[PDB]
């Protein structure tokens, strides 16, 4: 397999798929009308919902995973206290931590607000 | 009717799609509330021109 072409250079013959495969034409296409669902789904929480399946994927026992999920946020509460329980909650930074240790890039706690609110003292009035 | 030519059944939707919502805010007696609008187009016209059509 071996084959120079008289200057130093090593002539190797590349790989390719020489055969059809018809899921590649009929899976690769985007839809194109789903920012609205795309923002909705970041502004209520579903990729946290998402992202507990997906830790739960590799615990043999799940109540263990909450038993470990438990202490490393007691642990955090316990080395730095002021910086949980308002916008930050601890059980949501661990999940994160443990999201982002996976190398999934997350936004720390899930701690997200509303660019749109109207200064100081307005409060969001929930259309049920 | 004459000369044998195939009709084209166009939809004339250079708009793909459009929504609307609506943020409301609230501090006791004064109310305020916030619109949205999203615009999809086929590239033949921005959202901010077919904004300013509408």
């Amino acid at each position: 397999g071996i084959q120079r072409d008289d200057n130093g250079r090593r002539i190797w013959r590349r790989r390719t798929l020489t055969k059809k495969d018809d899921m590649l034409r009929y899976k690769l296409q985007r839809v194109p009308f789903v920012e609205e669902q795309v923002r909705k789904i970041k502004e209520v929480g579903k990729v946290m919902t998402m992202d507990i399946e997906r830790l739960l994927l590799s615990e043999d026992n799940r109540f263990e995973f909450v038993n470990s999920v438990a202490a490393e946020a007691t642990e955090y509460v316990e080395k730095n206290r002021d910086e949980y329980g308002g916008t930050k909650k601890a059980i949501f930074h661990v999940l994160s931590n443990r999201v982002n240790d996976l190398g999934f890039d997350r936004p720390e706690a899930y701690a997200e607000s509303d660019p749109y609110k109207p200064g100081p003292g307005y409060l969001k009035e929930y259309y049920t | 009717f004459e000369d044998r030519s195939y009709p084209i059944d166009a939809v004339f939707m250079p708009v793909q799609n459009a929504n609307h919502s609506i943020h409301s805010y609230g501090n006791g007696n004064e109310k305020q509330e916030i619109l949205f609008i999203e615009i999809w187009t086929n590239g033949s016209l921005t959202p901010k021109e077919a904004l300013h059509e509408a």
